[PDB]
């Protein structure tokens, strides 16, 4: 009945859930603000993908995120991962798959490490 | 480019189940293939393909004595005739009854047709070609008679020579006389007395002895003699003799009236001809090894034609000279891949039946089939040469072919036996990269040296697709390990690059001009990526515009089937601007690369004796024992080789048992063609080619208000303005207009009109004085045209070579016929009168 | 007639006129039903639905007016030579003519009704019987009924026979007179009068089940039934108002439905052609009513446009099933239930159509190269707000696209019974209509049901959204139709401006909906979520370039790039998709102003027609005009690309079609109608064209016949070195016929017998093979040395099969020792003048090469003709020079430019 | 069990390989038996990871 | 796992490789094409020790070269590099 999305985002080890519903355009992380959960300095890694997509996107969604382990850069960028996979696959189930196309076409123009986690493997030069 | 994609011929099957027609020519052969009807033209090397579609397989052909209307049964009796000189679909038709007969009065006026037990006599229709005021009517068959005087299934059906009577061959062992309308000395007579039912009845030329045929083996003479107590005659049996083929019962027999020769085909696959009123075995020999289904003779008399239906097996034979005119042989197996040539004349496809043949585009003949693989034949590739074939198979070897020698120089192996299922192959033809499913290594081996150079490993899974890049620098892996790879192999640093994807990858191909690739996994979304910064750049999601499925043996409804909703084959267009798409389901998707959008959809076939063609199959068709074709009906046959089921329990990948009923649709390979205007795709019915339609539609360049025809043609004659003419000719674009303006222009002014000639018009210039090289009889002009285009226009196409490499190809190629064709002759020639002048 | 357009069949069209049906019971198991077109008749079969057996051709020369059914053949008689029309009666079998009744010369009345019964066929004219003899098809006598007054002699109603009554018609009068005639010696044999006399004009009589017992219904109101011998009344029903006269009975003759039980006898319904209801009588105790059907037609409207009434009853023999029929356009088959007493029966089959004129055509896109194609599915959108999906494959497939329960809220409502109507409970009439199936979910589009037109999109992605998108009359919103579910779609897009829809439009893709008011504004949807997307213009300047008046015309480019949009006052504006921002005008603002657009994908052209009468095409790429078309006399109704892109069909107001060829810039064709054509229609592959007229409801299709046969038609109005043709295959196995022949023999030999048949039988035209044509080589090569000219020599040696070929240039000898005589000689002297001609290079190369490899001893010893030889290789290396320098040049500056880095 | 694994493919949530299987006879050899897994969509592979309470809708 | 691989030999002919084609009316190739006849001139004559003379020597090169006419010089430099070459092995 209810407008539910569940998304996981990954790093090192540094793990977030995301679950997106429908509401008012908040966003939470761990309880508190995005504007406040990160250093000073990596909030413009977290705001990326809301000024990727802009803000009209985000109005309808609210987002609370949980995250776990990691250091302050791989939790900063699990939570930004977490938030555009978990816009994208919003737009994937309950509005038009053109949205969602558009969507992750603008992710990927930016960075694709919003959407899929690249582990680093270890294959040095054999 | 422009993709306006109709349907051009079919091609790589050659006969499937039904009735072979000789034209009344003697020249083409009309043989169905699936649900349509392909034309082999004989004397000039050429075939074709009609554009109906039937929904189910062919049952019958029939042909009007004059040549010209074409009438094709399909299963439950739907029947499409068409006119053969104009390939055009004329009338639609339904017989409510499955046609199991089927002749064309020689007068041209009627045909007699045989529903199981009942027998009709039909009007012809009177036909838009042959009336001069004349349209299509609604319902255009007018029924004559309708006969069921009869017990069991009309097998054959033979009219006169003079066409008042025809004859009746029957399954419950009685051939029967009927007229067409009522004679004064006549009664409808029954000619009863055999043993297994009658093949065929047949007249004689003076039409006082007929002939009957009979599956057992045994042919009897029927004469108009008085009884034997002797106004008081009987149709009663001078004659009896039999074919003493041993342990077979014969399948189908025809007979030549006019020259006096009886033809059987057998259930043993060897057929025996007879100059039949004395019965002296001309000859006899073995075609095929399963069976012979259907014979067919000439109207001249001098060739036959036969078809075995398990496999393709057309084969035709003169037997008065003793040799095949054609022995044609259609892949009886699921063709896992093909290739076209670098040249473009000839595809080259690898089935799953162990063997592997290359067809001609033109004439629709397979031209070599190499047999030295013992399984079933993945990939096959070729160089940037075109003269070499490399070719990996299940047996565990990658062979390698030389097409000027045909023989295989190469056959490579890995140390620990593997299964190779996918290859790739370096543009300079010398090293061979190919990987399996049983190892996750991929192997390398060297074409010139013979030996392994290399095992690469970093995939976590076995690897799908290899992909060497046209330049030459990059191999790319694909594998079940949501990951591909480019390997850097030529540089001093051997290096691996990971792609990490969202699901296992299913094919990986490059663009022409190098510097892009596109990946296709299994979530059914293509992802085009670069190879130089190995960042995605764009994406397509396409599920949807694939999913088309719902097979018998299915308990999902089509949009939720999955495993119809990926792309198992992707190739890029000669240009690179659009991507072709192909997975296993009934959908062909041609995507743009830069738009990103879906440019359009093909479907590969109507044909309803396929299983996965319909999204919703309607429920008439479920009983209360699973659907209607489902149920085993092995054992309502006739003959105990169709009644014994040699079948494997749960053989997905072939088994030569093959009960094969009702076969999926997928499309296992797709190419482009290297000229352009063409691709090809491998079904299960054949290997369907389309082509570009740039006849049958208007469609201008840049075109202005006051250029016609008519005024072209006024500044060509009045005013002699010929580059002018010729400008607005390509404007139009008119194929008539501009091969008449190109034919006018006069060949001392050919270098000032290339002079001054544009260059945005410059490479449909060259396409075009490609194609009049390749078609028309005017070589020395276009060879004129073509020496004054690259010489005036020389460093702009070196400048550009990517923008213009199909017309440079399609020119290459033309000059290639005309350096082959004429000038190999003229130097032999004089060559050879120098000798025998100088004694 | 037509130079292009042939016509084919009005689709669409089961019943639209006042000539009932006729049913003939077809064994123990089918019914034939059978309507009149108009121009032709169609039979239907009950017990396979009502799908369509035969269709009548060919097409009569004016309208049906009667019919009746024998036992296989279809009687029709059509003409009302009272204003200007030519009359006959025709005798159709299995829909075609098999023969023509001898009408009387003095015959100048329209044709009532048939009657066949014993050896005669009997036909009620106006005043005036004419009867036939069935068996010989000729003409008999003619029953001339006589009156005092001038109105009396009319015979409504009709004759009916009685059934154990021999050569007995039973005729109806003006006044209120069933007379009794013998039909055999033509005698009137009694009068039945009136009862109660004040009830004036027979309107129909039937004959009952009960024998001698006939129902005559009067103008007045009441049904009598009466012995016919005795003159005796059974029963009086006062059972028709006298404004509302009974028109049409019919009995049951099942044995049972009626008595307040239904086990008992004596069931009649009856219909009156003012109303639209049926009415059954239990005639048992003394013909009390049980129940009326009402609305089981549209009832008739003089002050509406939809069309209605009830033309005829028929209780079928011995059955429950009553099938019905009337003037709007429809056949309705009802069945009475068994197990509960329904007094008023329940339907089971019904055909209809459109109830009036159909206002727009749209042939529907192919599938995408499936089974239906483009010329399956046509979409017409009616005058009385219907949208109807004809299929013209099986015309018993085509079923309406439903808005919705209508029927069972018009009957929650008292729309049934008697404010609005059943036509006003629907959206209203359809102005234009777009669809793009490429997102069509067939049947399984949303599953469960949805809300309609209403003002989850995972299922919706994995299945198939709305296709059609429908711009009404005079409402703002333009609805969305499902297509692959027949049903209407669950979205309806408002304009944004307020104004009501004017134009609409779908993407290619199949997403976005694009509505266009007829205020100026442009707005999008987007299908799958029917949410607003892109307004256009957005908010050259970027946010102003809003049109000033209403919006005719908006495409979508099919890349999506582009939207074409043009105003009604002047101009054209091409916007940009993505952005909704103009890109480019173009202004023919004071001198046009433009009434519609359409669009050629695989083209890329617009067709424009504009209010000075004239159709403007342009390139959409170079966005200049590129063809215009002046020919119309009238407003341009509705005009049509052709799929090649070669013609641009117009019909006008003027009731004339026009056919522009579009790269020849001409007129082809201009063919005049009867009526004036609202809606064309081309199928998006080339046969078929659908025109709507305008006062005819149901289609006309034209068959295209340039696909067929040729025609000519092209008539302004206004009211060196070269080859040959000889096949590559031909003389390229000439010149290598020894290998393909040892390829071609098989394997292992034909097992040949030992006693072998010697003198085999001969086969080919005279001893030889069937592909050498007819009318001695050397004679023909003597003749054209002994003559300067080889040319019939070398155009009968090319024309060779490659065997014969061989055989006749091995076959060449020296002969006698001179000059004239040797064939060797002139055959290199004939390949000599070809080399100076310049006519056939390879063919003389090879035929040279093969001549040289066969015969190479006689011209290396013989010293006659190295001469020949000598002059043969002076011509051959100049040639060979020449051209060896040419293509040598041209395959390696080729070969150069395509790989110039190494 | 056994009857539960019939009924899933015969349902066709299992492929083998990359291609899916609805044949409940299809004899799964020993290195294909490291290669039998769910199919792409399934409504299975959605109830294990939302069980496993890693249920990623993207 | 497909099979050890066991050696095959296949003995083809001097024909031309329309011989190899299969049966049609006539050939794909051209006119050029159908003079290649299936085995290169390395299998029509190869220059070896085995098929040269009883005076002569054959050279690496292939090119007939007298024991008679052969230096002291030349000898003794053919003599090392049989040696070597049976050195290597």
């Amino acid at each position: 009945s209810v407008q539910a999305v569940q998304v996981f985002g990954k790093k090192k080890n540094a793990t977030a859930v995301a679950r997106c519903v429908q509401g008012k355009g908040l966003i939470k992380v761990n309880g508190k603000p995005l504007k406040l959960f990160a250093p000073e300095i990596l909030r413009a890694k977290l705001y990326e993908p809301i000024l990727i997509l802009g803000t009209d996107k985000f109005a309808d969604v609210d987002i609370r995120i949980r995250v776990a382990g990691g250091g302050h850069t791989s939790q900063v960028y699990a939570v930004r991962q977490a938030i555009a996979k978990s816009i994208v696959a919003y737009y994937a189930k309950y509005v038009d798959e053109h949205s969602k196309n558009l969507l992750k076409q603008e992710l990927i123009q930016f960075d694709r490490s919003l959407l899929v986690a690249d582990p680093r493997r270890c294959e040095p030069k054999k | 480019m422009k993709t306006n994609f109709k349907f051009s011929n079919l091609l790589g099957t050659v006969y499937c189940r039904g009735n072979l027609l000789f034209s009344p020519d003697g020249t083409h052969l009309f043989s169905p293939v699936g649900n349509r009807v392909t034309v082999f033209n004989l004397v000039e090397n050429k075939s074709y393909t009609f554009p109906f579609a039937h929904r189910k397989n062919i049952s019958r052909i029939g042909l009007t004595p004059q040549g010209n209307l074409l009438l094709s049964i399909d299963e439950d009796g739907q029947a499409i005739l068409t006119n053969v000189p104009r390939r055009v679909v004329l009338y639609h038709f339904s017989f409510k009854s499955p046609v199991t007969a089927l002749a064309f009065s020689p007068s041209g006026r009627h045909f007699v047709v045989g529903l199981k037990r009942k027998i009709e006599v039909w009007h012809v229709p009177s036909t838009p070609d042959t009336n001069e005021d004349g349209d299509l009517e609604f319902a255009p068959f007018v029924r004559h008679h309708t006969h069921m005087q009869h017990f069991d299934d009309v097998r054959h059906l033979e009219w006169s020579s003079d066409s008042r009577f025809f004859l009746s061959a029957s399954k419950d062992l009685t051939a029967r006389i009927w007229s067409l309308d009522t004679e004064e000395g006549f009664v409808p007579t029954v000619l009863s007395g055999h043993r297994q039912g009658v093949v065929g009845a047949y007249f004689s030329k003076d039409q006082e002895t007929i002939y009957t045929v009979s599956k057992d083996g045994a042919v009897f003479e029927w004469k108009y003699v008085a009884k034997p107590g002797h106004e008081d005659m009987q149709w009663r049996i001078v004659n009896k003799h039999f074919f003493m083929q041993n342990a077979a019962t014969l399948r189908c027999a025809a007979y030549h009236a006019e020259s006096n020769l009886l033809v059987a085909g057998f259930s043993n696959g060897i057929f025996g001809l007879y100059e039949m009123p004395d019965f002296n075995l001309i000859h006899t020999l073995s075609i095929s090894q399963n069976e012979i289904d259907f014979v067919t003779i000439n109207k001249s008399g001098e060739w036959l034609a036969f078809g075995a239906s398990k496999l393709g097996q057309l084969l035709v034979w003169e037997w008065q000279s003793e040799s095949y005119i054609l022995k044609q042989q259609g892949h009886f197996d699921a063709m896992n891949s093909l290739v076209y040539s670098p040249d473009g004349q000839r595809i080259v496809t690898a089935a799953d039946d162990g063997k592997i043949k290359v067809w001609d585009v033109e004439s629709g003949f397979c031209i070599v089939t190499f047999t030295e693989h013992t399984s079933g034949v993945t990939a096959c590739e070729f160089a940037k040469k075109g003269s070499v074939l490399f070719t990996a198979s299940l047996d565990g070897s990658v062979r390698a072919w030389d097409l000027i020698r045909y023989r295989n120089f190469r056959t490579f192996t890995a140390p620990e036996r593997l299964s190779f299922t996918c290859m790739a192959v370096d543009p300079s033809g010398e090293v061979i990269a190919a990987g399996s499913i049983d190892s996750f290594d991929i192997h390398i081996w060297s074409v010139q040296t013979g030996q392994l150079l290399d095992r690469l490993s970093g995939h976590e899974g076995p690897v799908s697709s290899l992909a060497f890049a046209p330049d030459g620098s990059v191999l790319v892996s694909g594998s079940w390990d949501r990951t591909a790879r480019i390997w850097s192999i030529f540089s001093r640093t051997q290096t691996s690059e990971p792609l990490q994807l969202q699901s296992d990858v299913l094919d990986v191909a490059f663009r022409p001009d190098s510097k892009q690739i596109a990946i296709s996994t299994l979530d059914g979304q293509l992802t085009f990526w670069s190879v130089s910064e190995a960042q995605q750049v764009s994406g397509v999601d396409g599920r949807r515009d694939v999913s088309g499925g719902r097979r018998i043996t299915d308990r999902r409804t089509a949009a939720n089937v999955a495993g119809t909703k990926n792309f198992n084959t992707i190739r890029y267009s000669m240009d690179g601007t659009c991507l072709l798409a192909g997975g296993n389901s009934k959908y062909i998707c041609l995507y743009s690369t830069t738009t990103m959008v879906l440019l359009k959809k093909f479907t590969v076939s109507v044909n309803l004796s396929l299983s996965g063609t319909q999204e919703f199959l309607n429920s008439k068709l479920m009983t209360e024992a699973g659907p209607v074709g489902l149920l085993d009906d092995q054992g309502e046959a006739s003959d105990l080789e169709d009644r014994i089921d040699r079948s494997l329990p749960g053989s997905k990948r072939g088994d030569p048992g093959a009960r094969k009923k009702f076969p999926e649709v997928r499309v296992s390979g797709v190419a482009f063609s290297p000229t352009g205007n063409s691709f090809c795709a491998a079904s299960t019915e054949g290997l369907l080619v389309y082509s570009l339609d740039n006849t049958v539609q208007f469609d201008p360049f840049d075109l202005n208000m006051e250029i016609t025809p008519a005024s072209t043609l006024a500044v060509l004659e009045k005013e002699k303005d010929y580059l002018k003419a010729l400008v607005m000719a390509f404007r139009l674009n008119e194929a008539g207009l501009i091969t008449r303006v190109y034919q006018a222009i006069p060949y001392t002014d050919i270098g000032l009109v290339v002079e001054q000639f544009p260059t945005v018009y410059v490479p449909r210039l060259l396409r075009f004085v490609a194609a009049q090289t390749e078609q028309s009889p005017h070589m020395e002009f276009c060879l004129l045209w073509i020496r004054a285009l690259i010489d005036k226009h020389g460093p702009w196409l070196a400048a550009n070579r990517g923008k213009v490499d199909v017309e440079l190809r399609v020119v290459a190629r033309a000059v290639a016929k005309m350096r082959d064709e004429i000038r190999r002759l003229a130097d032999e020639n004089v060559y050879m009168v120098d000798y025998l002048l100088n004694q | 007639g037509s130079a292009i357009f042939a016509p084919y069949r009005t689709i669409g069209l089961i019943s639209p006129t006042g000539v009932p049906f006729t049913s003939i019971p077809l064994g123990k198991t089918t019914f034939q039903i059978t309507t009149s077109v108009g121009r032709a008749l169609q039979t239907y079969d009950l017990k396979r639905g009502l799908n369509l057996v035969f269709v009548t051709r060919p097409q009569t020369p004016s309208d049906i007016t009667a019919t009746h059914a024998w036992k296989e053949r279809v009687y029709a008689a059509f003409g009302d030579p009272r204003n200007g029309e030519p009359q006959g009666l025709w005798v159709f079998q299995r829909g075609k003519k098999v023969a023509e009744l001898p009408l009387p010369s003095d015959l100048d009345q329209p044709i009532k009704q048939i009657l066949i019964f014993g050896g005669w066929i009997v036909a009620c004219a106006l005043t005036r019987i004419e009867v036939w003899k069935a068996a010989t098809l000729e003409h008999y006598t003619t029953i001339f009924p006589a009156a005092s007054k001038k109105g009396d002699n009319e015979l409504t109603g009709g004759a009916i026979n009685m059934p154990t009554f021999l050569n007995k018609i039973f005729v109806g009068r003006k006044d209120g007179w069933v007379e009794i005639w013998n039909v055999s010696t033509g005698k009137l044999i009694y009068t039945l009068l009136p009862p109660s006399p004040d009830c004036g004009a027979v309107t129909c009589l039937q004959p009952t089940p009960a024998l001698s017992l006939l129902a005559i219904a009067y103008s007045g109101g009441p049904l009598v039934i009466q012995n016919v011998l005795t003159d005796k009344t059974v029963l009086l029903l006062e059972a028709g108002t006298d404004d509302a006269p009974v028109t049409s009975i019919s009995f049951r003759t099942d044995g049972l439905g009626a008595g307040q039980d239904g086990r008992k006898d004596g069931v009649m319904a009856t219909a009156t052609s003012v109303s639209g209801d049926v009415t059954f009588w239990d005639l048992n105790k003394g013909g009390r009513i049980m129940g009326v059907l009402r609305s089981a037609h549209n009832p008739p409207s003089r002050h509406n446009i939809v069309r209605g009434g009830i033309s005829k009853i028929e209780f079928l023999a011995g059955q429950p099933v009553i099938v019905t029929s009337g003037l709007d356009n429809s056949l309705k088959t009802w069945i009475f239930d068994e197990s509960p007493f329904s007094p008023v029966p329940r339907i089971l089959h019904q055909r209809s159509g459109h109830a009036a004129p159909v206002r727009c055509l749209h042939f529907l896109p192919s599938d995408f190269d499936g089974a239906e194609g483009g010329n399956k599915w046509l979409l017409s959108g009616g005058k009385d707000r219907s949208l109807w999906g004809w299929s013209l494959r099986r015309d018993g497939q085509s079923a309406e696209l439903s808005q919705g329960a209508i029927r069972k809220k018009a009957r929650k409502m008292g729309l049934l019974a008697g404010t609005t109507t059943l036509e006003d409970l629907k959206a209203p009439e359809i102005t234009c209509i777009a669809s793009s199936l490429n997102r069509d979910g067939g049947m399984g589009a949303i599953p469960g049901k949805q809300m309609i037109w209403d003002k989850n999109a995972e299922l919706s992605g994995n299945t198939g959204w709305e296709s059609v998108v429908t711009a009404h009359k005079d409402d703002p919103y333009a609805r969305t139709w499902f297509w692959g579910r027949r049903r209407a779609g669950r979205w309806a897009f408002k304009t944004g401006d307020g104004e009501p829809v004017s134009t609409v439009a779908i993407s290619s893709c199949g997403t976005f909906a694009l509505v266009g008011s007829t205020g100026g504004s442009i707005d999008m949807f987007n299908l799958q979520s029917g949410r607003h997307r892109q307004r256009f213009p957005s908010r050259f300047a970027p946010g102003t370039g809003r049109h000033t008046n209403a919006v005719t015309g908006i495409v979508v480019d099919p890349l999506n790039r582009h939207v074409v949009s043009c105003s009604l006052d002047g101009k054209v504006k091409f916007w940009d998709f993505i952005t909704g921002n103009l890109v480019d005008e173009i202004d023919w603002a004071p001198m046009t102003k433009i009434i519609g657009c359409r669009y050629h994908p695989g083209n890329d052209l617009i067709a424009f027609a504009c209010d000075d009468r004239s159709i403007r095409v342009v390139d959409i790429e170079t966005k200049n005009t590129i063809r215009e078309f002046w020919g119309c006399r009238g407003d341009i109704n509705d005009f049509c690309f052709s799929p090649d892109g070669r013609w641009i069909v117009a019909a006008s107001q003027d009731s004339i079609i026009r056919v522009w060829d579009l790269p020849t810039a001409h007129l082809i064709d201009a063919f005049r109608l009867e009526q004036p054509c609202t809606a064309l229609a081309f199928s998006h592959t080339g046969e078929y064209l659908a025109g709507a007229m305008e006062g005819s409801l149901g289609v006309q299709i034209w068959t295209n016949r340039t696909l067929f046969r040729h025609v000519p038609t092209r008539q302004i109005s206004e009211s060196m070195m070269t080859l040959s043709l000889v096949p590559r295959s031909r003389w390229q196995t000439l010149l290598h016929i020894d290998i393909i022949k040892a390829r071609n023999k098989p394997k292992e030999p034909p097992k040949a017998p030992e006693k072998a048949p010697f003198f085999l039988p001969p086969v080919g035209q005279n001893g030889i093979s069937s592909l050498i044509p007819q009318e001695t080589f050397t004679s023909k090569l003597l003749v054209g040395g002994a003559k300067g000219d080889y040319t019939d020599f070398i155009e009968h040696l090319k024309a060779l099969p490659p065997a014969a070929a061989d055989l006749e240039l091995r076959s060449l000898s020296i002969g006698n020792g001179d000059e004239a005589t040797n064939e060797l000689l002139h055959f290199i002297r004939a390949l000599t003048s070809r080399l100076v001609a310049r006519r056939d290079y390879e063919l003389t190369q090879a035929w040279m090469t093969v001549f040289l490899r066969l015969h190479f001893d006689l011209i290396m010893e013989n010293e006659e003709l190295l001469q020949a030889l000598g002059e043969w290789r002076e011509h051959q290396a100049r040639e060979r020079d020449r051209l060896s320098e040419l293509v040598g040049y041209c395959g390696g500056v080729v070969s150069f430019l395509r790989s110039p880095r190494t | 069990t056994v009857q539960a694994a019939t009924k899933l493919i015969e349902q066709g949530h299992v492929r083998v390989g990359v291609e899916e299987v609805r044949d409940p006879a299809f004899l799964v050899t020993r290195n294909m038996e490291d290669f039998v897994t769910w199919t792409v969509g399934s409504k299975i592979k959605q109830n294990i990871m939302k069980y496993r309470d890693k249920l990623d809708d993207f | 796992k497909p099979k050890p691989p066991a050696p095959t030999l296949t003995v083809v002919s001097d024909v031309a490789t329309v011989a190899m084609e299969d049966a049609q009316p006539a050939t794909a190739q051209g006119v050029a094409g159908g003079e290649t006849s299936m085995i290169a001139p390395q299998e029509v004559y190869a220059p070896s020790k085995d098929t040269a003379e009883k005076g002569e020597v054959v050279t690496k090169a292939g090119i007939p070269i007298a024991k008679q006419e052969m230096s002291r010089e030349e000898k003794l430099r053919r003599r090392r590099r049989e040696k070597e070459r049976i050195r290597k092995a």
